[PDB]
C-alpha cells in the first residue's frame, strides 16, 4: 500500500553476474543495516565463472558494490592415501544467501568434489558449498556436509542407499534465530533431498583451512527412505522456519519438495529432529507446489502462518482451457494443537507464463495497522511480462483477496523482477519496514522504501 | 611405508626455556602429521593437527611448523607439567606411521652415583640361588654404565639392571644390577665387584666383597 | 565430553585369543573413525588399523594381517579389537583412537589396556634381606622380590613409616618370572639401633610377607 | 389492435426496428396523423401505406461456398472438402436470431506425418533392438488407412550437464559406459536424425544405425524434444495438410520446467527452434525444460497430436499429464517397445474417433448455441462435440446466433472450425440495423422547425447540436 514507487534507489553489479539473484539484510554489530547480495556468475581469478557475494552499504543514490572476497582457489589434499578435490568453477556462489547476527552465509550450490584412490574415484559431484564470514572482524569458515571420502563402487554395491553425492547444499538456506543454520539440499539421497543443520558458532570452531573433510559432531542431517512417492522430489528446495507445535522452546522446519510424489509437490513441517508434523500435497501435477516457502503470522493472533507458492499452477477456463499463471496458497495455523486444514485463500496470477507466487516475502506490517504483511512476486507478470511484485495485506481472517499495491519493474524484459525477494526490515530507518527486489537477469537491486500511509 | 626420524631422543632443560623437537620423514607429506604427549605413567593427549593446528584445551605456547618432510614441536617457555614423552605421527598414507619418540627431562648439576653392594642372604642361599645386588643412588646425568667383575674377570653372563625415572625431589636417576648365579657357582670364587663408570669421574667407582670373609 | 574407556587389564596364555573393548562415552561411536595403535618400550608406537562403526569396513597395517580383527557394534557404542595366536611380542598396551575435527588425524586417545601373554603360573614371591658388608655417616639397605607372577606387588618399609629417602626399582621378567627390588639409606645412628622391616604383598596369590634387616 | 411497436411510441425509423424483430416502419406521406408509422408489417399495408416505403429488414442466413465433403482425402493439391458449407452470409436486426447448419466429416484415406521420439537412454537399449523392422511393419498396417504416409526419427536423453551427465573420469565424457564393460554414446539432449519422408526403409536403416547413451538421473529429457519437435516445422518437415503424430516413448519418469534449476539453469523456455545444420538442440545446457501450458500452446498452434508411449510403470503419470494437456493420447508400451505398432494403429483410430467444434472471433454481443447429431441421426441438445466415430463417418451440427441490441460496427466476421482440422466455416456478419431511407435523408429540411431540423424517413428529427 504504502510502498514508495517513483523514487527508488538501484544498486548493480558486473555485467552477466547475476548480481541480484539472491539478497538477504545484514545488520552489523552496530545495528546498521546493509545489503548482502549475491552474483552466482560473477568471474573469478582464472577469468571463469565462480559467482561472488557483494555488500551494499545503505545510500539513497544507491550505486556500486564492494565484494566480500572469499577464496576462489581449488583445493588438492593427499591424505590418507586419498586424493581430496574441490572445483569451484561455475559454483554458483551467491546463488543463495542469507544473514543471521553479524554473520554471512553464501552459498554455491553446485561446487563440485571428487576423492581419487588409485585407479577409482568418488566420481565428480556437486555437494555444494557455503561460505561464512564475519564481515568486522574478517573471519572466514566453510560448510560442506556432503562432503564423502567413499569409493563409487561402494555406493553401486548399497543400492545407492545414503549417497549424498549431488546433495547441492546451499540451494536454499534460513538461520533460526538461535543460531543453528539449516541447508536445503535438493539432490542429496540420490535426488530425494535431504537437509543439514549445523549451529554456527560451531561450524566456525570446527573449521580450518586446507583439510576439506572435517567433523562437525553437533551438525544434523534428515534421513534417506526407500518411499518412491520421495523418489526425485528435490526435497529442500526451498526451507523456512516458524514456531507450529505450540512449544516455544522447539524450532520447526518447512520444507519444500515440489516434485513429490511424481511431481505432485509437497511442503512438510518437521520438528528439529527431522520428524514429520505435517504434510500438505500439491493441488496440481507440475505446478511445482513447494517452489518457495515463507512463514509469518498475518491474521495477528500470535501463531505462524504458512504460505506456499505454486508458480506453474494452470488455472482453469472457460471451454475446457487451462492457462500457467501461478498460485499461492494461505494456511492458517489452527489454535492449539491441531492439524493445518484446507487452504484459508488461494492468491491465482493473471498474466499468462507470469510465474505468480515465484518468490513470496514476508513484509512485517507495513502500514502500521497491527497485522503482518506480504509480497508476491511475479517475475514474467504485468501486462507487458516484465514482471510485477503484489503487496497483501494482513486482515483478523487472513489477507486480503486483492492487493493494495503494484509494482511495476522498472528494468528492461527479461530482468527477472522479483525473482529474489526481502523485506521486513527498516533500512533508513524511518519506523516503516522495506522491500529489496532483485532482477538477476538485469545485474541490478531495487530497494523500495515505506512511507507513511496516504 | 613411511619412515618417521624424530630427534632428539632426549633433550635435558629447565623451566622458562624455549626447545624445539624435530621430525623427518621419507618423503613429503604436505602438513598431514600430528602430535602427541604422554604425561609420565599415563595416556596419550592430542597436540597438534595438519602441521600447526592446536587441539582443543591445548595451551597457546605450544606451536608446530614446517612444510615438505620437515616439520617442528615448539615450546615456549616451559611448564612443570610439560617434561613429559612426546611422539609425531603421518597420516599421509595408510599405514600411519609414528616416531621414535622425545623425552623432555629436568637439568641439573652433575652428580656422582652413591653405590652400595649386597651379597646373598642367608635366605637365598639356603634354598640353591645366589643373588649379588649392587645399588647406584641419586647420579646425574642418566648416562651410566655397570660392569660385574669376579675374581677381577668381568662377567656378562646373568645381569639383570633396572632404572628409575627422573625423581621429583632433587631430579636424578638411579639404577639397579643384580647377577644372579647358582649356589655351587657362587661359591667357585672368592671376591665379588660391580664397577660403575660415569662422566663425574675418570676413574670408575668400585665397591667389592670378599666371600667368607667379613 | 568426548572419553574413550577402554577394558581392563588382560592376563591369557600364549596361543589363545583376547578381544579387547572401547566404548564411547559422550558422542555417538558411529561418528568418526575408530584406530587401534600398539606400544612397547622398545618398538615404540605401531599403528594397527582403522574401522569405520557405520559401516563396518577396515584397514589394517599388512604386518598386523591375521591376529587383529578390528570390529564395532553401534548398539553398545563400543569397538573392539580381538587378537589371535598371541605371542610374547604381543605383550604391549593398546590404545584406542580416534579424530577431533580432521577426518585422518589421531587426537582423542582412550586410557590403555595392559596385555601379557605368558605361561607362568600364579608364583609367590621369595623375599631376602640385603644387608651390608662388615662404616660411613650413611647407611644403605635393600630388599630382593625374586620370582613372583603375575604383577604388581605393593612395597613399603615399616609398613608405610620409613617413606623418605627410598628407591623401589622397576620390576623385570626374569624367565617368565618378575623380579624387584628395592633400597633405603638412613643415617649410621638409626641402623641398627631401630629395626627395619620389608613389607612385601603380593595380592594374586594373597601373601604379606615381612623380613627384617639382620646385620651380619 | 395496439401492439409494443405502437405503444412504444418510437421517433425515428432506426428506433421502430429497435423494438422488437417484428416491427415495420411506413416512410409514406400519405399517412393519417393520428395512425402510427411504427407497427406489424399486416397492420401498415391495411392503412394503404406505399410497398416500396415500407422498411422491414428480415434476418436471413444464405451460403457462399459450399462445396460438396470429399469421399477421399487422397490425391489433389489438399482440394479436400472436410466441412460444408466453407462460408455463409449472416443478417441480422437487433434482438432478432436466426439459424444455420454445419458438416463435418472425417474423410477417409487423409494423409499422415508419424515422428518417432524415442528415448534412448541406457533403460531403452533392449527397447532399439526391437523396433529395427518397425518402419515395413509401420507401413505395412497403415496402408490399409492412408496412401500418403511420411515417416521420421529423432532421438533424446537429458540436458548434458552436471548432475545428469558423468563428468569424471575424462573418459566418461566419450563413453558414459566406461565404469562398465561396454560403449555408449556421448550423452545427447535431443538430436535430429530422420526428416519426415515417405520412403520407410530410410527409417529402418537410421534406426540400425542408432545407439542408447547414459545418463544419472532416472528422469529424462524428453519435453525438451518435444518442444523442438513441434516448432521446427521445417527440419521434422509437417506437411500443412496431413494429420500429425508425434510418437513419445520412454520408460521413466520425465523432466518440467523449473527442474533446471539443479544444473544452474534458470533461463525459461523459448518455445522457439533452437536446431541447426547439426541436428543437436543446441539450448539443452543453457534453457530450461518447458512448461506443459507452453507445450500446450505450441502443440495447438502446429496441429500435432501427441502420444505418449509409455511402459505400464508410468501410464498413471502420462495419463495425469495428458489430462493437463487436452488433445493427448497414451498408450501403454511393454518393455521392449514389441508391441508399439499395434499401439499406434490404435492412437490414430482414438484421434480421429471426434469432431469438437471451436468458434474464433466470435463478437461480444453475438452468442451461440448448439445441437449435434452424432451416430444415426440422433439430435443431441446442448452440445458441440461428438465421440465415438470412425473414419469416413459424418456428423452435423444446427447453430443458432442470437444478437444483443445492435453494435456499432455493421459488418464483422468469425469462424467455426473443429480442432485439428484444416478447413472450417467463415460466417460473414451484417448488422441491418438501419433503413434505407436514412440515406436520402434532407438535413436543415424546411418542413422541420424553419431549418432547425432533419426530415428523414417521413418525420422530422432534431440535427446536429440540439
Ligand atoms: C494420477 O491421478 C490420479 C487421480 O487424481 C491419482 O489417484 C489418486 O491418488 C490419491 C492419492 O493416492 C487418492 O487420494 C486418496 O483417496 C482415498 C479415498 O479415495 C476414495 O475415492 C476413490 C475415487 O475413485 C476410490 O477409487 C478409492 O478407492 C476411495 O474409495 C483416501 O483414503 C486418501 O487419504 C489418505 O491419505 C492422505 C495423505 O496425507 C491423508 O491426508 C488422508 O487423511 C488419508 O490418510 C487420499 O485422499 C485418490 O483416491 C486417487 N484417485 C483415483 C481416481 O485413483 C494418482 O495417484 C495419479 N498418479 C500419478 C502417477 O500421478
Ligand atoms: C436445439 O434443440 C432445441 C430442442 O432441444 C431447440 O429448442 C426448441 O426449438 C424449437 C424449434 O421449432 C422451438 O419451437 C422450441 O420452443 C424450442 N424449445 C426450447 C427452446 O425449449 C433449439 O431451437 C435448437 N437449437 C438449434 C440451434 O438447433
Ligand atoms: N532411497 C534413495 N535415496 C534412492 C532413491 C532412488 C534411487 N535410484 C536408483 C536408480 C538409479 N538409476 C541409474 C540410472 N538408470 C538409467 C540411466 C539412463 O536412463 O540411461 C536408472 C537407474 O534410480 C534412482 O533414482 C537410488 C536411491
Ligand atoms: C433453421 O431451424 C429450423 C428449426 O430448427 C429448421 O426447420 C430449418 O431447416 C433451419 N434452417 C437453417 C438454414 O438453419
Ligand atoms: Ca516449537
Ligand atoms: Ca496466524
Ligand atoms: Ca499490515
Ligand atoms: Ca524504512
Ligand atoms: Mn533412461
Ligand atoms: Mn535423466
Amino acid at each position: 500500500l504504502n510502498l514508495d514507487p517513483v523514487q527508488l534507489t538501484f544498486y548493480a553489479g558486473p555485467n552477466g553476474s547475476q548480481f541480484g539473484f539472491s539478497l538477504d539484510f545484514h545488520k552489523d554489530s552496530h545495528g546498521r543495516v546493509a545489503i548482502v547480495v549475491g552474483a552466482p556468475r560473477t568471474l573469478g581469478p582464472s577469468q571463469e565463472e565462480t559467482g561472488g557475494v557483494f555488500l551494499c552499504p545503505w545510500r539513497a543514490e544507491g550505486g556500486q558494490c564492494p565484494s566480500l572476497l572469499f577464496d576462489l582457489r581449488d583445493e588438492t589434499r593427499n591424505v590418507g592415501s586419498q586424493t581430496l578435490q574441490t572445483f569451484k568453477a561455475r559454483q554458483g556462489l551467491g546463488a543463495s544467501v542469507v544473514s543471521w547476527s553479524d554473520v554471512i552465509v553464501a552459498c554455491a550450490p553446485w561446487q563440485h568434489w571428487n576423492v581419487l584412490e588409485k585407479t577409482e574415484e568418488a566420481e565428480k559431484t556437486p555437494v555444494g558449498s557455503c561460505f561464512l564470514a564475519q564481515p568486522e572482524s574478517g573471519r572466514r569458515a566453510e560448510y560442506s556436509p556432503c562432503r564423502g571420502n567413499t569409493l563409487s563402487r561402494i555406493y553401486v554395491e548399497n543400492d545407492f542407499s545414503w549417497d549424498k553425492r549431488y546433495c547441492e547444499a546451499g540451494f536454499s538456506s534460513v538461520v533460526t534465530q538461535a543460531g543453528e543454520l539449516v541447508l536445503g539440499a535438493p539432490g542429496g539421497y540420490y535426488f530425494l533431498g535431504l537437509l543439514a543443520q549445523a549451529p554456527v558458532a560451531d561450524i566456525f570452531s570446527s573449521y580450518r583451512p586446507g583439510i576439506l573433510l572435517w567433523h562437525v559432531s553437533s551438525q544434523s542431517l534428515s534421513f534417506d527412505s526407500s518411499n518412491p512417492e520421495y523418489f526425485d522430489g528435490y526435497w529442500g528446495y526451498s526451507v523456512a522456519v516458524g514456531e507450529f507445535d505450540g512449544d516455544l522452546n522447539t524450532t520447526e522446519y518447512v520444507v519444500g519438495a515440489p516434485t513429490w510424489s511424481w511431481t505432485l509437490g509437497a511442503v512438510e513441517i518437521l520438528d528439529s529432529y527431522y520428524q514429520r508434523l505435517h504434510r500438505l500435497r500439491g493441488e496440481q501435477m507440475a505446478s511445482y507446489f513447494g517452489h518457495s516457502v515463507a512463514v509469518t503470522d498475518v491474521n495477528g493472533d500470535g501463531r505462524h502462518d504458512l504460505l506456499v507458492g505454486a508458480p506453474l499452477y494452470m488455472e482453469s477456463r472457460a471451454d475446457r482451457k487451462l492457462a500457467e499463471v501461478g498460485r499461492v496458497y494461505l494456511f492458517l495455523q489452527p489454535r492449539g494443537p491441531h492439524a493445518l486444514g484446507a487452504p484459508s485463500l488461494l492468491l491465482t496470477g493473471t498474466q499468462l507464463y507470469g510465474r505468480f507466487g515465484s518468490a513470496i516475502a514476508p513484509l512485517g506490517d507495513l502500514d502500521r495497522d497491527g497485522y503482518n504483511d506480504i509480497a508476491v512476486a511475479a517475475p514474467y507478470g504485468g501486462p507487458s511480462g516484465r514482471g510485477q511484485v503484489l503487496v497483501f495485506l494482513g486482515q483478523s481472517e487472513g489477507l486480503r483477496s486483492r492487493p493494495s499495491q503494484v509494482l511495476d519493474s522498472p528494468f528492461p524484459t527479461g530482468s527477472a523482477f522479483g525473482f529474489s525477494l526481502r523485506g521486513a526490515v527498516d533500512i533508513d530507518d524511518n519506523g516503516y519496514p522495506d522491500l529489496i527486489v532483485g532482477a538477476y537477469g538485469a545485474n541490478q537491486v531495487a530497494v523500495y522504501r515505506a512511507q507513511p500511509v496516504v | 611405508d613411511i619412515l618417521m626420524t624424530q630427534s632428539p631422543s632426549s633433550m635435558s632443560v629447565s623451566l622458562g626455556d624455549t626447545v624445539s623437537i624435530t621430525c623427518h620423514a621419507s618423503q613429503g607429506i604436505s602438513s598431514n602429521i600430528g602430535w602427541l604427549q604422554q604425561k609420565p605413567g599415563k595416556s596419550f593427549m592430542g597436540l597438534i593437527y595438519y602441521g600447526t593446528n592446536l587441539v582443543d584445551g591445548v595451551p597457546s605456547r605450544f606451536s608446530g611448523s614446517g612444510s615438505g618432510a620437515d616439520y617442528s614441536l615448539t615450546i615456549s617457555s616451559l611448564d612443570s607439567e610439560d617434561f613429559a614423552d612426546y611422539y609425531c605421527v603421518q597420516y599421509a598414507q595408510l599405514p600411519y606411521t609414528f616416531g621414535g619418540g622425545t623425552k623432555l627431562e629436568i637439568k641439573r648439576a652433575d652428580a656422582a652415583p652413591t653405590v652400595s653392594i649386597f651379597p646373598p642372604s642367608s635366605e637365598q642361599l639356603t634354598s640353591g640361588g645366589a643373588s649379588v645386588v649392587c645399588f647406584l643412588n641419586n647420579f646425574y646425568p642418566k648416562d651410566i654404565n655397570v660392569k660385574w667383575k669376579i675374581d677381577g674377570s668381568e662377567r656378562q653372563n646373568g645381569v639383570l639392571n633396572s632404572w628409575t625415572d627422573q625423581d621429583s625431589k632433587d631430579s636424578t636417576y638411579s639404577m639397579s644390577s643384580t647377577l644372579t648365579l647358582t649356589k655351587d657357582e657362587y661359591e667357585r670364587h672368592n671376591s665379588y665387584t660391580c664397577e660403575a663408570t660415569h662422566k663425574t669421574s675418570t676413574s670408575p667407582i668400585v665397591k667389592s666383597f670378599n666371600r667368607n670373609e667379613c | 565430553e568426548v572419553q574413550l574407556q577402554q577394558s581392563g587389564a588382560e592376563l591369557v596364555k600364549p596361543g589363545a585369543s583376547v578381544k579387547l573393548s572401547c566404548t564411547a562415552s559422550g558422542f555417538n561411536i558411529k561418528d568418526t573413525y575408530v584406530h587401534w595403535v600398539k606400544q612397547r618400550p622398545e618398538q615404540g608406537l605401531e599403528w594397527i588399523g582403522r574401522i569405520d562403526p557405520a559401516n563396518g569396513y577396515t584397514k589394517y597395517d599388512p604386518k598386523f594381517q591375521g591376529k587383529a580383527t578390528i570390529t564395532a557394534d553401534t548398539s553398545s557404542n563400543t569397538a573392539y579389537l580381538q587378537l589371535s595366536s598371541l605371542t610374547s611380542e604381543d605383550t604391549a598396551v593398546y590404545y584406542c583412537v580416534r579424530p577431533l575435527y580432521d577426518y585422518y588425524a589421531m587426537d582423542y586417545w582412550g586410557q590403555g589396556t595392559s596385555v601379557t601373554v605368558s605361561s607362568a603360573k600364579t608364583t609367590a614371591p621369595s623375599v631376602y634381606p640385603l644387608a651390608p658388608v662388615c662404616t660411613g655417616s650413611s647407611v644403605t639397605l635393600g630388599c630382593l622380590v625374586k620370582g613372583y607372577f603375575p604383577e604388581p606387588v605393593t612395597l613399603t618399609w615399616n609398613s608405610g613409616s620409613l617413606s623418605s629417602g627410598v628407591h623401589t626399582f622397576p620390576a623385570v621378567l626374569q624367565s617368565d618370572l618378575y623380579t624387584l627390588s628395592s633400597s633405603v639409606t638412613v643415617t649410621s645412628s638409626t641402623w641398627p639401633s631401630q629395626s627395619i622391616t620389608c613389607n612385601v604383598a603380593h595380592p594374586a596369590s594373597s601373601t604379606k610377607v615381612d623380613k627384617k634387616i639382620e646385620p651380619r | 389492435g395496439p401492439n409494443i411497436c405502437t405503444t412504444r411510441g418510437v421517433s425515428s425509423c432506426q428506433q421502430c426496428l429497435a423494438v422488437s424483430p417484428m416491427c415495420a416502419w411506413c416512410s409514406d406521406e400519405a399517412l393519417p396523423l393520428g395512425s402510427p408509422r411504427c407497427d406489424l408489417k399486416e397492420n401498415l399495408l391495411k392503412d394503404n401505406c406505399a410497398p416500396e416505403s415500407i422498411e422491414f429488414p428480415v434476418s436471413e442466413a444464405r451460403v457462399l461456398e459450399d462445396r460438396p465433403l470429399s469421399d477421399k482425402g487422397s490425391g489433389d493439391s489438399s482440394q479436400v472438402t472436410q466441412v460444408s458449407p466453407q462460408r455463409i452470409a449472416l443478417r441480422l436486426r437487433p434482438d432478432d436470431s436466426k439459424n444455420f447448419s454445419i458438416q463435418v466429416r472425417q474423410v477417409e484415406d487423409y494423409p499422415v506425418d508419424i515422428y518417432y521420439l524415442m528415448d534412448l537412454s541406457y533403460s531403452m537399449k533392449d527397447d532399439l533392438w526391437s523396433i529395427q523392422n518397425l518402419g515395413t511393419k509401420l507401413a505395412t498396417q497403415m496402408r490399409k488407412l492412408t496412401s500418403n504416409l511420411r515417416i521420421g526419427f529423432g532421438a533424446f536423453v537429458d540436458k548434458p550437464v552436471s548432475p545428469y551427465m558423468y563428468i569424471s573420469p575424462p573418459e566418461a565424457l566419450e563413453n558414459p559406459c566406461y565404469d562398465m564393460k561396454t560403449t555408449c554414446l556421448p550423452m545427447f539432449g535431443y538430436k535430429h536424425v530422420l526428416t519426415l519422408t515417405d520412403q520407410v526403409t530410410r527409417f529402418n536403416e537410421e534406426v540400425k544405425k542408432q545407439s542408447v547413451s547414459r545418463n544419472r538421473d532416472a528422469p529424462e529429457g524428453g519435453f525438451d524434444a518435444i518442444m523442438q519437435a513441434t516448432v521446427c516445422d521445417e527440419k521434422i518437415g509437417w506437411r500443412n495438410d496431413a494429420s500429425h503424430l508425434l510418437v513419445f516413448t520412454t520408460d521413466a519418469k520425465t523432466h518440467i520446467a523449473l527442474d533446471g534449476r539443479l544444473a544452474g539453469i534458470v533461463q525459461p523456455n523459448d518455445g522457439q527452434c533452437h536446431v541447426g545444420s547439426d541436428n543437436h538442440y543446441s539450448a539443452s545446457t543453457t534453457m530450461d525444460y518447458p512448461s506443459l501450458g507452453l507445450m500446450t500452446e505450441k502443440l495447438s498452434q502446429k496441429n500435432i497430436n501427441l502420444i505418449f508411449a509409455v511402459t505400464e510403470n508410468v501410464v498413471n503419470l502420462y495419463q495425469n499429464y495428458s489430462e493437463l494437456i487436452p488433445g493427448t493420447t497414451v498408450g501403454v508400451l511393454s518393455m521392449d517397445s514389441s508391441n508399439v505398432l499395434q499401439l499406434i494403429v490404435d492412437a490414430y483410430g482414438k484421434i480421429r474417433s471426434k469432431v469438437e467444434l471451436e468458434v474464433r472471433d466470435l463478437p461480444e454481443e453475438l452468442s451461440l448455441s448448439f445441437n449435434a447429431t452424432c451416430l444415426n441421426n440422433e439430435v443431441i441438445p446442448g452440445l458441440k462435440s461428438c465421440m465415438g466415430l470412425k473414419i469416413g463417418d459424418t456428423v452435423s451440427f444446427s447453430i443458432e446466433a442470437k444478437v444483443r441490441g445492435c453494435p456499432q460496427e455493421k459488418e464483422k466476421s468469425f469462424t467455426i472450425k473443429p480442432v485439428g482440422f484444416k478447413d472450417s466455416l467463415i460466417v460473414q456478419v451484417t448488422f441491418d440495423c438501419d433503413c434505407a431511407c436514412q440515406a436520402q435523408a434532407e438535413p436543415n429540411s424546411h418542413r422541420c422547425n424553419n431549418g432547425n431540423g432533419t426530415f428523414e424517413c417521413g418525420v422530422c428529427r432534431c440535427g446536429p447540436g440540439w
